[PDB]
RNA sequence: ACUCAACACGGGGAACUUUACCAGAUCCGGACAGGGUGAGGAUUGACAGAUUGAGUGUUCUUUCUCGAUCCCCUGAAUGGUGG
């Protein structure tokens, strides 16, 4: 596909539960509320 | 018919202030309360790779969120549920429902 | 273009401005209702070239542009259309 | 639902950076946004809450106009407010500015370093930390490290305690790495896992 | 009204039509414009010698009821409007000529001058 | 020393449909030969190719 | 990338797209006019004809549609999956 946060479409694109957020990555990019615990 | 409120949120610690204190005020008030237990908390599990090239030992994450769906029962208010659902301001993601 | 007549006029009582970095165009507004057509690519070089001489200021966060107007822009465009004006920024509030 | 919490999570991510890199050196805490029903207060956290305003009004007025024209919102549905967070100390991100400030001035490291220790330490905190890696030679990547007082990084308790800043500066030669951290006195889940007092 | 206040009244409307949209510039742009009456005064430059210019814009103006008033000169004309560049000297960087000039608006004391005229009809 | 495609073409009109129906005695007629149901009003006029005529702006099969 | 901390690894199951690379064409993004061309300009858009894989309107001819932004010379520039 592509992507809405990059124009790369290149270094892979994350359509999971309709958001992106690998192509510019969740652990530099986070605030969204997700925590790792487990 | 009958009118539910469901309260959907991320957290616990908002939802909390929403059903137990502030249904307190419906609770034979002007209407009357039928508490069930809430409903099942769904988990919206994500994997990410930690690594931003090739070279690691190829490792991954598990990053979670909690779904809290907070139902509590009422037995018919009509233009009463006005009230209700002005009650909380408190926290985001605070949504209410009337049937 | 005629196209760049659109954009001229969306600068002014529209205050601060907003655009997408596209290849492809769409809007830019929505704020201002005016409805113009116009590609986005058009609305960018616009906003580039004046920014070039300091009249704009520019702010970018991801991908999105949003374009505020300076003082010095603001008095500028009131030229550029005779129309004189008590200031885009201070009007609308 | 799914798609709420994830949506909340993007309208809060675009905000604050949005706000972080444009509005900055100000002792910029973050924001914090909650509903009043149709209509969404988003406080914004600074020190100095005269820039955030504007003396000209123009500045809270532009924020507000941004948020609308990329979202759709309207007035009486979008609101922005500013907030008095008093010691400077006790926010990372706003020390975290500061000294951005006192580098890009180009002050010595050691001086600049300092002065955050001194401010931070002074209103009562447990601890902080400056690790301020990048160029100071050449011809390294050097890394300078300063502590002081205690932190701690066990368990995963430590993470709502301690909030962090990393930031950049930019400089001849290339880029210069800054961070802060800063252990508040002052727990966010009223916990401690050290410890245990007898009532007398 | 005065002598001068013709020429001057004149001149205020082209200056303002110039520096927003009223005004309608260029041979061909014009003409076929005051064919749908876009216009609602003119102006036309009598040293414009070309062939069955200030002939046939009378005429056409006449045709659509559309007011025409005449001038000495294109430059003279162009010069009205304002249009100097400015050089640091004073002296003009570059002049152009101005024919083919309708104007759509108006000010309230020109059309009130206008029917003092009321040229061509 | 090719550039390949591009090039100045200077073409169009001169002092060429300087104005409308001529005038002042009774009117005689334009340039070119009319347009036939245009949309931008009949100050468009068709090519000459072919036997054909075509419109440049309005994009209509009409013939001679 | 190359003992381990290479080699179903670069969330990399890639055919046009993605694309670095190859076979060809195009754009202005070269913005910014401070030194020049307004009307009729190097132009914007264009049927046919031609151009060429591409009736594609880039181009060239024809003729039409033209804002004068596009265009001319320098400086300046931005963009890049280039090291």
């Amino acid at each position: 596909r592509h992507c809405v946060i990059c124009s790369n479409q290149k270094a892979v694109i994350r359509k999971y539960e309709l958001n992106v957020c690998r192509q510019c990555f969740r652990e530099n990019a986070a605030n969204i509320g997700f925590s790792k615990l487990r | 018919q009958r009118v539910l409120v469901k309260m959907t949120s991320r957290n616990a610690k908002a939802v909390e202030n929403v059903m137990t204190e502030l249904l307190l005020h419906a609770r034979n008030e002007k209407v009357v309360l039928r508490g069930p237990v809430r409903l099942p908390t769904r988990t919206l599990k994500v994997t990410t790779r930690k690594t931003p090239c090739g070279n690691g030992t190829n490792t991954w994450d598990t990053y979670e969120l909690k779904i809290y769906k907070r139902l509590v029962e009422l037995r018919a208010p009509t233009e009463l549920v006005k009230k209700i659902t002005s009650f909380p301001i408190d926290a985001g993601v605070d949504v209410a429902i009337t049937i | 273009k005629r196209s760049r007549d659109d954009v001229y006029r969306f600068f002014f009582t529209e205050g601060v401005i907003s655009c997408k970095k596209d290849p492809l165009g769409t809007w830019t507004g929505s704020l201002g209702g005016k409805t113009f057509t116009v590609p986005s690519i058009q609305v960018m070089q616009l906003m580039r070239s004046m920014k070039s001489r300091g009249l704009i200021k520019e702010q970018f966060a991801w991908r999105h542009f949003y374009w505020f107007l300076n003082d010095e822009g603001v008095e500028y465009l009131r030229k550029y259309l005779f129309l004189p004006h008590d200031a885009v920024p201070n009007t609308h509030k | 639902k799914k798609r709420m919490i994830i949506r909340d999570g993007v309208f809060y991510a675009e905000l604050f950076e949005f706000l972080k890199r444009e509005l900055a050196d100000d002792g910029f805490a973050g924001v914090e946004h909650r509903v009043t029903s149709t209509r969404t207060e988003i406080v914004i956290r600074a020190t100095k809450t005269r820039e955030v305003l504007g003396e000209k009004g123009r500045r809270i007025r532009e924020l507000t106009a941004c948020l609308q024209q990329r979202f759709h919102y309207k007035e009486g549905k979008l609101q922005l407010f500013a907030e008095r967070v008093e010691v400077r100390g006790l926010s990372a991100m706003a020390q975290a500015e500061s000294l951005r400030f006192k580098l890009l001035s180009n002050l010595q490291v050691r001086r600049a370093a300092m002065g955050i220790i001194r401010h931070v330490m002074e209103s009562g905190a447990k601890g902080c930390e400056v690790t301020v890696g990048g160029k100071i030679k050449g011809q390294r990547a050097k890394s300078m490290t300063f502590r002081d007082g205690y932190m701690i990084k066990s368990g995963t308790a430590h993470k709502n305690f301690v909030d962090v800043a990393t930031r950049h500066c930019h400089l001849r030669a290339g880029t210069l790495g800054v961070k802060v951290k800063i252990m508040l006195p002052k727990s966010m889940q009223n916990e401690e896992e050290i410890l245990p007092d007898v009532i007398t | 009204a005065t002598p001068e206040n013709l020429e001057d009244a004149l001149r205020i409307v082209l200056q303002k039509s110039r520096e927003v949209n009223g005004l309608i510039r260029g041979l061909s742009e014009v003409a076929r414009a005051l064919d749908r009456r876009t216009a609602h005064l003119c102006v036309l430059a009598e040293d414009c010698e070309d062939e069955e210019y200030k002939k046939l814009i009378t005429a056409l103006a006449k045709q659509g009821e559309v007011d025409l008033i005449n001038v000495e000169e294109r430059e003279k004309l162009a010069q009205w409007a304002g249009l100097t560049k400015m050089d640091s000297t004073g002296e003009l960087k570059k002049t152009f000529k101005c024919s083919c000039v309708a104007v759509r608006d108006f000010g309230e004391r020109t059309r009130a001058l206008e029917f003092l005229l009321s040229h061509l009809r | 020393p090719i550039h390949r495609h591009k090039l100045e073409k200077m073409r169009a009109l001169k002092y060429f449909k300087v104005t409308e129906n001529d005038d002042g005695s009774f009117k005689v007629e334009r340039t070119r030969d009319e347009c036939p149901n245009p949309v931008c009003g009949a100050g468009v006029f068709m090519a000459q190719h072919k036997d054909r005529k075509y419109c440049g702006k309005c994009h209509l099969t009409y013939a001679a």
